[PDB]
């Protein structure tokens, strides 16, 4: 009864919704922004687009709603909804990238003399740099910037939780990658009145590792029936033809394998690195057995009276075994000794050459892990 | 001059919901056109479209003619949309999705009582193209459209010309083109069985296609593959005896190439609309490619084979020379080419014809439209 | 009329009620409401991610102490309609499966029971991410966890106390639903300093695999293996057949190569296991390995791959010399090892064949442990 | 004027809409709904998807609405605006796919007594069963129940009205055809609740599908590619010179059928079908594969076809002599008979395997076309 | 305090939202526009749409928001936020696809005399010219005019604000690359009616497109293709032991080049390049296969190759010799003098078609490299 329908009345006599919980121009309302993560549930690592979920606690207080016996002292915690308090419209400089999905109009805690609490998990569509280098094991760091898209900071003061939260504090489970840190930065870029956005880093780690394996398999199985055809030579000389059907056929795979690769990329696309080389691994087997074609083909031809008959006899088939006996001196297997052990050269030294970039590329650029 | 006192005046009787009928036997007078300016969407298979209609809006309501405060200061006013009768419009043929911009958007009142309004509206349709639309002759677009809302009895539509167009605005990026709009005002009377009769807007579309890009890509191999299998065709008889079987990796690969074919262009009609007729000439000239083509090999198939003790011992070996030649004799008899070469002229004539049926056909039924 | 006008004037719903006020007799332990979860459809399944599309009947009963009624009210009807926004409703959330907002399980037409029990159960089209993981492909296929509740309304607000799964589990899935149970429970936590909201906790424990990429994909394998076993009986049937034989590895290997490729296709759009995965490439392997033994081993050996008297002395003399030639092939020929060839072709595959079926039930026989 | 003011606002404060005329403890509201189907713009065998139009004819009745000389009077049936009634939540049990689209916002039918209808062109996205024994020829009757969604008998009731075709305005640009179309009512009260539940009205969609686009393409290449089997055949005795020729095409006939199921997998799953279906193909094809298995493994299944003077003239002969009986060997083995029981053999089998294939395929529609 | 409550409800009061500061008849409502896209998110050539950032700056002023000492005395300038204000119906002419993102319930300011801006963070959905012209080297430019919509010069009028780049936050992750554009004032009278229309804002957009990793790809296996068709030039004249050898690759490489066709089309049918950009595949494509079928018919182009014991001897020695003519007749067939003019026959033919394909490729990038 303490004046409660007189309080009661009063305050919404009073009370203004759509006013700021300050008074003039100052150092304003100091609002409390953190957000738990829940998980993310797709990277676009290739767009840079990110949609995850997170919980958006703000809180701040009301000095406005500070009550008195009965919703004060009678329960100093009770819940009320929103939509009467400034909300900070924010969108990410980089990110936000869509609309808010459970942020907005969502009841909250409101304490007794005028704490306000709302926790609400939500999904949001946004947009960090993961640029086209999320893939190198050195990775990347981005910026993701939240802020109101209508409000500049004059009317309120913008202030976090830790900076290390990290974002693996709820990363996804579900995700091909990793993460080493998240950094979380307060700022207000000079550009614009506005003091506004918030810089957060994530220091990514992508590795997901299961089709590089039997990628590994064509390189070296296709290097099987390559080291057999620049082996098939002096295994199989007559190879000759059978040769040419192997390069058809390998030609037709690795540009099926041509197919795949740029369509796969398609989502998640970063550094050359793997397909540099092994777009010089191609390159290598394309034009390896090419000129081992061309090796293939430098060859022009390969690619008394009684016995007078006999005599004209003796003549006949000696004369003509030198003349294909010519076609001998003329396609020995000196070549394909010396350029299949070229082959030797060529294939183990270009192999252990990407082994080596790849094996380098794993282990070298791997701490930049910040 | 009562300016203030007017605005009030009627907005004290101000009627809604209420059409402005002298009385309620003879219907208002509206006034209604559409100017197309986007047709962004042509899927003739499943007989939609989606356009960007001028819906010009106009009736007669003096329910608000003013004086001096209103009418003569401005011929001219432009008061919000839910002021005033609106026609909630749609094609009753077509508009298979509810308008986008085409209603609550600012009207006309000039002095007198005109009412003039033209929202834009990007919505979807069906028009025909219905297993014909693909042809030379086209099938006209029938498109009409009233409000869906009350019967002629108290609202008529007016329109205007019904002989000048669609192409004033057919978009250039279509894979089309149109060559007459004509436009009925009419009364409500369909197979349905439906009476008294709400006017409504006849929206006819007469339009082309078919510029072909895909027909030279069709063109060039066919002949390609037509002379691939001529050369299957004449190159025998140019070819050598390893040739039998040369002439099998072309089927091998002609046909790799074929159904690839099937695959491509059937895909093709799927996403687009579809039509018989030249579909027709295609696979039947492709099944004849087809049968005489293994028929070559049939054709290469076909024929049997081809796919004093010095005196009594010089009698016998000289045998083996006739007794071997009787048998190269085989070879003879067997392969004197006269199907083979005249195989070669059989298609090649075949061929003529085949190509003379179909792109002589191809002329008429570009030349019967025409 | 008895006293109804004025009865419901003295409800007013919205006026007289505190629609924005819940009921719970003020500050106290809590409103004793109680949600019961039954599916009504699964529409999608996404186990590579641990995405769920389902439906629900989000069955809802909480008393509402200043909805009970009078005569003109109460009994006039001991039962009648008022919507949303004239009924207190739960805000419940899906806990760690709404990461996708609830649609026409909103502010929808609730039951008005005559003593203030109201009750309020629409249809829930929903969206989650049930525990998948790489684990909900091992044959227990996992136990998908969902919890829901009033997520505003804390254990001095709110009180929710508590079907299975397969009741409405889509027939048109790709899995096979095995048990749902349902229990509910309250928990406060570390940060927090006092208990709150209770929950409904439902577990689904499911399974999935098709018995017909099996059948068309081991089909060929064995189809495919005869061809390669077959290969090593054919270079005894005739090996001559070289160069065609040559044919076959270039038209069996683009073969296996895209068949792998369909193989990941359908894996992304399905996180398979590694246990699996490997089997099947594991083994296509087999036969890659060998079509390049068939290589070798099929075109592996070097080559196999007294005037008067004087004159025909001489073709004698060529006679027996090309003899040493033509025998020289058939010394690499190798004959006597045919047999143990394909028959160390048999053993193997054999081994290899079985070693599969045979570690297939070394896994098979545990789980049916 | 004839009570003008007084009349139309009486009709408005003692008047609700969110109530129901409920008349007494008994019958509950007098529903009367059906189904006035006249395009059916998209559906997807596949996903068993239907976007459709029916008007939803409703009919009941509300006292409340009767009058007298000052609104009956006034003109004897009058439309009002369907605000004022009290719209049932219908919804399609197992369907529903879709919100019933231009309901809203509309005209209703009030007479002078009381009867009202309201018609509305409704369209929505329905699920119901096709299963894959959607589209055979023996048809499937696509089970489609629809009733009020949130109100129990208690309150109120629908009941059918008239029977009307499914064909009455059935799609003749559909992929399939009807048979017949049956509605009848049924009230549903469950086991679970000693309670008399919803009312609901079921349909039933009888009609066979498939065109016969994928029929001509599935046995073309089956034909085709039995020809090159009859040639598999065939050959050996005309040509088996090209034994290994026979091989290529093996490579090339496997890999284009099994090709050939890679399209079926696609459109199969793009386009739904019972099973037991291409079990026929199966079989039939594997058959190809099992019989070249044997008869190419047969193919290939022999052998390797897969004075003193007067003394050397007789070392001589007898070089010719060996060498000739063994020449004979490789004959010995290459029989040409039973490469004609093989083309028989399997050419009997395949003519009665396809028979078989041809049975069972015209059996089914010899139930079908029924 | 100072007059407090009595100032602002005062305000609330007598001021209609709706009404358009209108001043007199003349001037229109004067209004300026002035875009600056912040950024661009995403776009797509060959349906001409992109997703781009705006911040929209709206001037006008209401005489009627100028104030004394008890609201410009209160705080100089202000935010006031937008409802009350008249919004002009901004709208991209042949544009427009979509609506004004975070356009809505944004503030303005207010000054101590009037004067005010709207200028709220924008994002939208565009439209503009790409044409079969925009992928050109010698690019396009997007035609985009801007202005007011539903109102004339006479009611309103939209005017331009400064010149600026749209390379100036043009997107680096486009596949396309700016030239400069520029945006000049128009008012559009039309000789329809007499009367004086809306203004409007033009943009040019002229950019070039083509991100060069598509460049390498495909001009290399053209020389790959060049070589193995130089092989087939040289490998024949070299070595005609493996002609039909080459018959594979001819299948293998024609297929290569059918199967680049349907990743480059997509390409073509994902993004719009000028057609006679195809010519250049065209013809160069062809003679891979004119030159095909007349090298490799001409490959192919020959007849075959693609005392009286004394007197025995004689009569022996003659059936040796008349064989010898044989044999030397055929290859009197196969000669290696013309296959090498064919060599450079057409090596200068691909020297000349190919430096005729550098040519025009060369020429306008004479003239785009500018």
């Amino acid at each position: 009864s303490v004046m409660e329908d007189t309080l009661l009345s009063v305050l919404f006599e009073n009370y203004n919704p759509k006013v700021r919980p300050s008074q003039t121009v100052g150092d304003k309302v100091t609002v409390r922004v953190g957000l738990t993560l829940t998980s993310l549930l797709i990277l676009n690592e290739k767009n840079e687009e990110m949609t995850t979920s997170v919980f958006l606690n703000l809180a701040w207080t009301d000095y406005r709603l500070q009550w008195d016996p009965a919703a004060y002292e009678g329960i100093k915690d009770l819940s009320i909804p929103s939509d009467d308090v400034w909300q900070p419209d924010i969108v990410l400089m980089n990110n936000n990238d869509g609309s808010f999905e459970i942020t907005l109009h969502v009841n909250v805690l409101v304490q007794h003399t005028g704490a306000v609490s709302w926790h609400p998990s939500a999904i949001y569509r946004s947009s960090c740099t993961i640029k086209v280098m999320y893939f190198p094991f050195d990775w990347q760091n981005c910026t993701m910037v939240f802020k109101s898209y209508t409000y500049d900071t004059s009317e309120v003061i913008l202030q976090h939780a830790l900076d290390a939260m990290i974002n693996q504090d709820a990363f996804t489970e579900n995700g091909q990658w990793s993460i080493e840190h998240k950094p979380s930065r307060k700022n207000w870029r000079s550009d614009d009145p506005s003091y506004e956005d918030v810089t957060f880093y994530l220091i990514i780690q992508r590795k997901p590792l299961f089709y590089i394996v039997y990628t590994i398999v064509p390189c070296i199985l296709i290097s099987i029936l390559a080291i057999l055809v620049f082996y098939l030579p002096p295994d199989a000389g007559e190879k000759m033809s059978l040769s040419i059907s192997a390069l058809l056929a390998l030609t037709v795979f690795l540009l099926l394998l041509a197919d795949k690769v740029p369509e796969t990329s398609l989502s998640v696309p970063i550094i050359i690195s793997y397909l540099m080389f092994i777009m010089i691994l191609v390159a290598f087997s394309v034009i390896l057995s090419v000129v081992v074609l061309n090796l293939h083909h430098r060859s022009p031809n390969t690619h008394e009276a009684v016995e007078a008959i006999k005599y004209i006899a003796e003549q006949l088939e000696s004369a003509s075994e030198f003349d294909d006996l010519k076609k001998d001196w003329q396609y020995v297997a000196m070549v394909a000794d010396r350029l299949f052990l070229y082959i030797f050269i060529t294939m183990c030294s270009i192999g252990t050459f990407s082994i080596f970039l790849d094996a380098s590329h794993n282990v070298p650029p791997d701490n930049p892990f910040a | 001059n009562e300016e203030g006192r007017l605005i009030e005046k009627l907005l004290g009787d101000y009627d809604k919901r209420i059409k402005p009928a002298k009385t309620l036997d003879h219907v208002i007078d509206v006034t209604l056109k559409l100017t197309l300016t986007n047709l962004i969407s042509l899927n003739e298979k499943e007989e939609a479209l989606t356009t960007n209609v001028w819906i010009e809006i106009q009736w007669n309501d003096y329910r608000l003619s003013w004086n001096t405060s209103e009418y003569e200061g401005i011929d001219l006013v432009r008061i919000p949309s839910e002021l005033l009768w609106l026609p909630d419009v749609v094609l009753e043929n077509n508009v298979d999705g509810q308008f986008e911009v085409a209603y609550y958007a600012n009207v006309l009142v000039y002095n007198d009582g005109s009412m003039y309004w033209l929202p834009p509206a990007i919505y979807r349709s069906t028009c025909p193209i219905a297993v014909t639309y693909f042809p030379f002759d086209w099938q006209n677009c029938s498109l009409v459209f009233r409000s869906q809302t009350y019967n002629a009895h108290e609202v008529n539509l007016q329109l205007s010309a019904e002989e000048g167009i669609d192409p004033e605005d057919f978009t250039e990026n279509g894979e089309w083109t149109i060559r007459h709009r004509p436009a009925k005002k009419n009364y409500n009377w369909q197979l349905t069985k439906d009476d008294i009769d709400f006017q409504e807007i006849i929206f006819f579309l007469i339009i082309q296609r078919k510029p072909l890009f895909y027909i030279i890509n069709i063109i060039a191999p066919c002949v390609l593959i037509s002379s691939l299998v001529v050369l299957v065709y004449f190159l025998p008889a140019q070819a050598g005896g390893q040739k039998c079987t040369l002439s099998i990796s072309v089927l091998l690969a002609q046909t790799i190439f074929l159904f690839l074919i099937a695959q491509k262009v059937p895909e093709t009609s799927l996403n687009v609309p579809l039509i018989g007729k030249y579909l027709i000439f295609v696979m039947f000239v492709s099944l004849v490619i087809v049968t005489n083509c293994v028929i070559v090999l049939n054709v290469s198939l076909r024929t049997p084979n081809t796919h004093s003790c010095v005196e009594a011992c010089n009698f016998i070996a000289k045998s083996t020379k006739e007794q071997n030649d009787s048998g190269s004799e085989n070879e003879n008899w067997v392969l004197i080419g006269k199907v083979i070469d005249k195989a070669c002229f059989w298609i090649a004539l075949l061929l003529f014809s085949l190509g003379t049926l179909a792109i002589f056909l191809t002329g008429h039924l570009n030349q019967v439209p025409e | 009329v008895n006293e109804e006008e004025r009865l419901i004037n003295d409800l007013l719903i919205v006026n007289k009620y505190n629609k924005h006020v819940r009921p719970v007799k003020h500050n106290n332990e809590v409103v004793n409401i109680a949600l019961s979860l039954t599916l009504s459809n699964l529409i999608s399944l996404k186990e590579t991610d641990e995405t769920l599309t389902t439906n629900v009947w989000m069955d809802h009963a909480w008393y509402d102490h200043r909805l009970t009624w009078n005569a003109s009210e109460y009994s006039d009807i001991s039962i009648l309609r008022l919507r949303p926004e004239l009924i207190w409703i739960p805000d419940i959330v899906l806990q760690n499966n709404n990461d996708g907002q609830y649609n026409v399980a909103y502010f929808c037409n609730v039951l008005v029971r005559p003593n203030g029990y109201v009750t309020w159960l629409p249809p829930a089209i929903f969206r989650s991410s049930c525990p998948i993981n790489v684990l909900y492909f091992p044959f227990d296929w996992q136990n998908c966890s969902l919890k829901f509740t009033a997520l505003n309304y804390n254990a001095n607000e709110i009180s929710m106390d508590l079907i299975i799964d397969p009741e409405a589990f889509t027939e048109n899935g790709e899995w096979e639903i095995i048990h749902k149970p349902a229990k509910k429970n309250i928990y406060g936590d570390k940060f927090p300093n006092g208990t709150n909201y209770q929950d409904v906790t439902f577990y689904l424990i499911i399974r999935r695999k098709p018995l017909f990429y099996v059948i068309n994909f081991i089909t060929p394998c064995v189809l495919i293996s005869f061809l390669a076993a077959l290969a090593f009986y054919l270079p005894a049937e005739s090996g001559e057949k070289m160069s065609t034989a040559i044919c076959v590895l270039l038209a069996q290997a683009v073969f296996l190569l895209l068949t792998s490729q369909r193989l990941p296709e359908t894996a992304l759009a399905v996180p398979l296991i590694g246990k699996y995965l490997m089997f099947i490439m594991s083994l296509v392997t087999g036969v890659v390995v060998n079509c390049g033994i068939v290589l070798n081993f099929h075109f592996r050996t070097p080559s196999t791959h007294s005037g008067i008297d004087s004159t025909n002395y001489i073709v004698k003399q060529i006679k027996e010399k090309n003899a040493y030639d033509e025998e020289v092939g058939n010394w690499n020929l190798v004959g006597q090892t045919i047999d143990r060839l394909s028959m160390f072709i048999i053993t193997p595959v054999m081994v290899l064949g079985t070693i599969f079926i045979f570690v297939m039930g070394n896994f098979n026989r545990p789980p049916a442990k | 004027s004839e009570h003008e003011t007084r009349l139309v606002a009486n009709l408005l404060e003692n008047y609700n809409k969110v109530i129901r005329p409920v008349e007494h403890h008994t019958h509950f509201v007098d529903i009367t709904v059906g189904l006035q189907l006249i395009q059916l713009i998209n559906v997807d065998e596949v996903n068993q998807i239907v976007e459709t139009n029916v008007r939803l004819r409703q009919q009941w009745i509300d006292v409340r609405l009767r009058w007298n000389p000052a609104d009956y009077g006034g003109i004897k049936k009058i439309r009002l605006p369907s605000d004022d009634v009290w719209l049932p939540d219908l919804v399609l049990y197992n369907n529903a796919d879709g919100d019933f689209a231009i309901v809203h916002m509309t005209k209703l039918l009030l007479d002078y007594t009381g009867k009202i209808m309201w018609t509305p062109p409704a369209i929505f996205k329905s699920y119901c069963e096709i299963i894959v024994t959607h589209f055979p020829f023996d048809q499937q009757n696509c089970t489609m129940k629809l009733g009020i969604w949130t109100y129990d008998g208690t309150k109120v009731s629908i009941s059918p009205e008239s029977d009307r075709p499914d064909l009455s305005t059935f799609m003749e640009s559909g992929e399939w055809v009807m048979k017949d179309y049956r509605g009848w009512k049924h009230w549903v009260y469950y086991t679970c609740c000693p309670d008399t539940p919803y009312l609901d009205i079921t349909y039933h969609f009888i009609m066979q599908r498939i065109p016969l686009y994928f029929v001509v393409n599935v046995i073309i290449p089956c034909l085709l590619f039995s020809f090159l089997t009859v040639l598999v055949f065939y050959l050996p005795t005309d040509s088996g010179e090209k034994m290994t020729l026979s091989i290529s095409v093996l490579l090339s006939l496997t890999v284009f059928l099994l090709v050939i199921v890679e399209l079926i997998p696609s459109t199969s799953s793009a386009v739904p079908l019972i099973g037991k279906y291409m079990l026929f193909t199966m079989i039939f094809v594997i058959s190809s594969i099992i019989v070249t298995v044997v008869v190419i493994n047969t193919h290939h299944r022999s052998p390797s076809t897969h004075s003193a003077i007067e003394g050397v003239k007789y070392i001589a002969e007898h070089m010719k002599s060996d060498e000739e009986s063994s020449n004979a060997a490789e004959e010995w083995k290459y029989v040409a008979m039973v490469i004609d029981h093989i083309l028989l053999c399997v050419f009997m089998l395949i003519c009665i395997i396809g028979t078989v294939s041809v049975f069972a395929g015209r059996l089914i529609e010899l139930s079908q076309e029924g």
